[PDB]
């Protein structure tokens, strides 16, 4: 059910420029950053500590500290030996489940090329070969492959429990959809469209109906997020002029205690 | 070089004199270096907050920008993104059409 994701992004520009910035996602809800510029990590929800505790904190961000030191001497090392800019993602985390599992992914010019996999390091199928003698010279390097696997065999799973529930009220509010409806032309012929705003959480469902009748034509938009973690969402009908008369956009979400929205153009 | 992707929208139902906040958001590209206006009647706003960068399962970068605005019978608003895919800055006009 539930996603957390630490995302690096690592950029390099010649040798002597650099920078690296990080967030971190549990579902949808932003709960740390990590600017370039800032020796520590920031919170960016009141329960973005989890149960974990102070002390327990400060080491953790002493051991991220030390790695992002390192990684960036790492690769401008790396560069100097074994073509700028360089553009490097991580992608870290875990997946929760009822009663997890965790993955570090690494792209490289936004090109997936290796994870870590068990107890090492991997490059993926069609990257780099010259990226083969530093992933095996880093497997070497056990201290490493050891933290490495317990950040993710241990620490993810075990910090997430603590954050979802210390941020349940967060995680489980609900926040209501406002609707409205509007029209487009076409090169042709008309398009509806159901703007659907300002609800928590992401699922929701969103119809065109005549009366009772649904309209399988309803194509959904993407979800398109607010500032206020909430979410947008367009919900469109092919019409012909004429054909409007009688349409209703309907919308059902948790928020609304079962009273959907309708609203008949 | 990924190509961004703009896509404008209102956070309340967009009604003529009533203060509102404008959405402007910016998927699909790479590398992460990017600019963002927004726009009023073609000028630049001065008040515009943006989310953190971050990216999707693909790779690609998407970011938030919004601002206060009051939607009128007279005026323009639109985002304007300058990357490196592109040799001219793209502009994406706000329609609540949409
Ligand atoms: C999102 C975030 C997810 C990733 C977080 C992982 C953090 C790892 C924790 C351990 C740590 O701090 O590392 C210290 C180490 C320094 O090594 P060292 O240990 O001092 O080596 C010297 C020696 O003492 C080794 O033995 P020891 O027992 O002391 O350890 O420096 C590093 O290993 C940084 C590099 C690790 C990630 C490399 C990713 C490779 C991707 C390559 C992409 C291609 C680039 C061109
Ligand atoms: C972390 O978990 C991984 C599995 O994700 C462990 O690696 C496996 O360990 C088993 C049991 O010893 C081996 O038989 C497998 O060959 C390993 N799997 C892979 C994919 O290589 C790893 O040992 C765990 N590490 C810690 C510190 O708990
Ligand atoms: C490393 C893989 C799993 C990570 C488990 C970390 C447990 C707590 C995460 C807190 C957020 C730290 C953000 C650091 C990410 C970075 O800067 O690269
Ligand atoms: C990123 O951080 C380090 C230390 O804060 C600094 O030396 C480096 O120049 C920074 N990068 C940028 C682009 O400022």
């Amino acid at each position: 059910n539930y996603t957390f994701r630490c995302l690096q992004m690592s950029s390099f520009a010649n040798r002597s420029w650099s920078r690296t910035d990080s967030v971190v996602w549990l579902g949808d809800l932003q709960t740390h950053r990590w600017s370039n510029d800032s020796a520590t990590i920031s919170f960016t929800k009141p329960w973005s500590q989890g149960k974990l505790s102070n002390q327990q904190w400060e080491k953790l961000q002493h051991m991220f500290q030390v790695y992002r030191v390192s990684f960036t001497r790492d690769i401008q090392e790396l560069v100097k030996m074994m073509d700028y800019p360089i553009e490097i993602q991580l992608s870290a985390g875990c997946e929760m489940y009822p009663g997890s599992e965790s993955f570090l992914h690494v792209a490289f010019q936004g090109k997936y090329v290796v994870r870590f996999w068990g107890t090492s390091w991997q490059t993926v199928p069609g990257a780099p070969s010259w990226l083969d003698l530093p992933i095996k010279v880093l497997n070497a390097d056990q201290g490493t492959s050891a933290t490495v696997q317990m950040l993710l065999n241990d620490t993810c799973p075990l910090f997430v429990r603590g954050l979802l529930e210390a941020g349940k009220s967060d995680l489980e509010k609900q926040e209501k959809p406002v609707a409205w409806l509007s029209s487009v032309p076409s090169s042709a012929h008309r398009q509806l469209v159901c703007h659907v705003s300002g609800f928590y959480p992401k699922p929701v469902w969103v119809m065109w109906m005549r009366g009772d009748q649904e309209q399988q034509g309803t194509h959904r938009g993407d979800f398109l997020p607010n500032a206020d973690e909430t979410w947008y969402l367009q919900a469109t009908l092919d019409v012909e002029a004429g054909e409007e008369a009688g349409l209703a956009c309907r919308v059902k979400h948790s928020s609304l205690g079962g009273q959907d929205i309708i609203l008949y153009w | 070089q990924k190509t961004p992707q703009i896509q404008v929208y209102s956070r309340h139902p967009p009604e003529n004199g009533k203060p509102n906040i404008l959405n402007c958001y910016v998927t699909q590209f790479h590398p992460p270096h990017i600019e963002i206006q927004m726009l009023k009647n073609g000028k630049k706003i001065p008040k515009v907050e943006m989310s953190d960068m971050s990216f999707s399962k693909d790779w690609s970068f998407y970011i938030l920008a919004h601002t206060e605005f009051t939607p009128t019978e007279t005026d323009t608003y639109a985002c304007r993104v300058k990357h490196a895919s592109m040799a001219e800055p793209k502009t994406v006009y706000w329609d609540r059409d949409m």
